[PDB]
């Protein structure tokens, strides 16, 4: 009361692709929708108020339609600043405020194999008794990939964590950081540490390394 | 024009005050609003205002737990939300609406959010540690540095390099959540391989539920 | 230095015009939840809510239409003044005094709604001397426009010929401004006559 359902949750579309969102109300709500604009880490911005109405300083492309129940948000052709998630916002002056579930982009871009970096730990690091080491995926397309953490050449192991970045704003790539940590102890008993990066743009798995220390 | 207050820890029973500046001065000429986004998930308004007609708005839900309060003096906002729990960690924005909409819900000028955990585990500052090129840190000849923060509690920290004025080519990772209950957080960057005698990069860390402020220099490996 | 002074004045009078239609979009949403509140529980509020977009439609397109007079003249103005100066002076004029004739349109709606929402929750003194004020300044503030009118008339047919223009442009600069000196009093009185509705509600 009043129940607000948007479609679909996401959508995969291609830079220049027009691309539309769907707000339905379980009531007539005459022309009571908001449309906003939220990027990761940002807060929300308005795009449309009222069902029809571009906020002013708000690009062109934008627009939204729509009376009783049925509303449209139309993108005429997405650019990649515009990836967000995508909200509508019901309104009452009772009030009654009601906001959608949202619409996640995807933005489709072609394929680019990741430039892969490796950090051995920190002498700082490890003076306090742990080891990590870094793997570092920069800017790539799809967002799936595998790290494998090689110690000695010889057994994969299973003690790392890692994190994928959101997508970019300017070049739609990803990047994710792996994280292998295991403490001092166990850091100076084997020699080489590998990281294979196992991505589609890249023929083969890709390996990068190093070898220390001493002490 | 809006500026919020740090992000917190909060013990369970608590109860939280999130302030809001505004630029103008005077809360008589505008409604504002108090939104929150709890992940898992989507945005919920709380309540609004508008103090020239000495109204206040509450959301059924928060209905008796929530206080938006304005100060004239310091042209500063106030919510507080009560009796906390683990389903109140959020980011709670204040928001004006717009004066171009038929009502006073079309949030167009937003703070920055601020972030409240409910927990009742201790805060916990971050170490923050080099991550050096490098030779072995090139495409090239574009070089990658960054810092490694890491074992803190709760999130979140700031990531910025050479106090605001490198921007260009940063990637501040997502927190991870480590087995000891602690996260773990990296930024890179991207440089040229040919300029790393001559420029200095520091990395500022700010984890604000501690109090924690450390600047770090990023410089290639010693002996 | 003139013209200099008008056009300044006129960036003024827009500025004006501006704060006041945010304080009046706020009555405007101060009586909807009002009504809101009052009716849940427990219209021809419909066409009221109609006759609220049409004008508040109106006042933002002639706003706009404003900030891109002002703009021209003080760019014109810049350059080095008035031939094509003065026209856009006269032209922002009639700018100014349509945008003040929406919003009158506007603040009798509310006056109305007030007036509803009063009937429905209704102590009786202070309003009957509220309801004299309102009249008065209604009445006040259509002769002004009618003396705006009139002058534009005559500063658009004079601007038509040559130029006693300048002094016709100063006169409905005067005009202008006791126009919105005079809403804005009116404009108070509904801020006031809202608090007291949302005061007496939880009473």
């Amino acid at each position: 009361d009043i129940q607000m359902t948007q479609s679909p949750s996401s959508l995969s579309p291609s830079v220049g692709d027009r691309v539309t969102i769907t707000c339905q109300a379980s009531q007539d709500i005459r022309n009571h929708l908001n449309w906003y604009q939220q990027k990761p880490g940002k807060a929300p911005k308005l795009l449309i108020y009222d069902a029809s109405n571009l906020a002013t300083g708000v690009p062109s492309r934008f627009s939204g339609s729509g009376s009783g129940t049925d509303f449209t948000f139309t993108i005429s052709s997405l650019q990649p600043e515009d990836l967000a998630t995508y909200y509508c916002q019901h309104y009452d002056d009772l009030p009654r405020i009601t906001f959608g579930q949202g619409t996640r982009l995807e933005i489709k871009r072609t394929v680019a194999a990741p430039s892969v970096f490796i950090f051995p730990p920190s002498d700082e690091q490890l003076k306090s008794g742990t080891a990590s080491v870094v793997c570092l995926l920069n800017n790539f397309y799809p967002r799936e990939a595998k790290v494998q953490w090689k110690v000695d050449n010889a057994l994969q192991s299973g003690n790392s964590q890692e994190s994928v970045t959101e997508q970019d704003s300017k070049d739609s790539t990803y990047s994710l950081s792996s994280t292998l940590t295991l403490s001092k102890a166990d850091y100076e008993k084997h020699k080489v540490y590998a990281c294979e990066v196992t991505h589609q743009g890249l023929s083969s798995p890709v390996t990068k390394s190093f070898n220390r220390g001493g002490c | 024009q809006l500026v919020e207050s740090g992000a917190e820890v909060k013990k369970p029973g608590s109860s939280v005050k999130v302030s809001c500046k505004t630029s103008g001065g005077t809360f008589n000429r505008l409604a504002m609003s108090w939104v929150r986004q709890a992940p898992g998930q989507g945005l919920e308004w709380m309540g609004g205002i508008m103090p020239i007609f000495d109204i206040t708005n509450y959301a059924q839900k928060f209905q008796g737990r929530v206080t938006i309060i304005t100060d004239e003096s310091t042209s500063t906002a106030y919510m507080e939300l009560r009796s906390l729990t683990s389903e109140d960690s959020a980011v709670y924005y204040c928001a004006r609406a717009s004066y171009s909409s038929s009502s006073p819900y079309a949030f167009d000028i937003w703070g920055q959010g601020t972030m409240v955990t409910v927990s009742s585990a201790s805060t916990k500052g971050p170490s923050v540690f080099p991550l050096a090129p490098s030779s072995k840190s090139t495409s090239g000849g574009t070089a990658a540095l960054g810092c490694l923060v890491k074992d803190y509690f709760p999130e979140p920290v700031t990531v910025s390099w050479n106090s605001g004025a490198l921007t260009s080519g940063v990637h501040t990772f997502p927190a991870v959540l480590q087995s000891s209950g602690l996260y773990s957080l990296s930024s890179v960057v991207t440089v040229p391989s040919s300029s790393l005698g001559t420029q200095t990069y520091i990395c500022n860390v700010n984890h604000k539920p501690s109090n924690t402020k450390v600047d770090k220099k990023v410089e290639p490996k010693s002996c | 230095q003139l013209l200099s002074g008008i056009v300044q004045q006129q960036n003024n009078l827009l500025r004006a015009i501006e704060a006041q239609q945010h304080l009046l979009q706020l009555t405007v949403w101060g009586i909807k939840q009002l009504q809101a509140r009052i009716l849940a529980g427990g219209t021809t509020w419909m066409e009221w809510d109609r006759e609220i977009n049409n004008y508040t439609s109106l006042i933002h397109s002639l706003i706009e239409e404003s900030q891109n007079q002002q703009e021209k003249n003080e760019q014109e103005l810049l350059e080095g003044s008035g031939g094509q100066l003065l026209s856009g002076i006269v032209q922002q004029q009639n700018n100014l005094l349509r945008a003040i004739e929406a919003q009158q349109h506007l603040l009798q709606l509310t006056v109305w709604g007030i007036k509803q929402l009063q009937a429905r929750i209704l102590g009786h003194t202070t309003w009957m001397e509220w309801d004299r004020e309102i009249n008065n300044y209604t009445s006040l503030i259509h002769s002004l426009i009618e003396e705006s009118q009139n002058q534009q008339e005559k500063n658009e047919q004079e601007l038509l010929e040559g130029s006693q223009l300048l002094s016709g442009i100063v006169q409905q600069q005067n005009n202008l401004l006791r126009a919105i000196e005079a809403q804005q009093h009116l404009l108070q009185l509904t801020v006031w006559g809202i608090k007291q509705l949302q005061a007496r509600i939880l009473a």
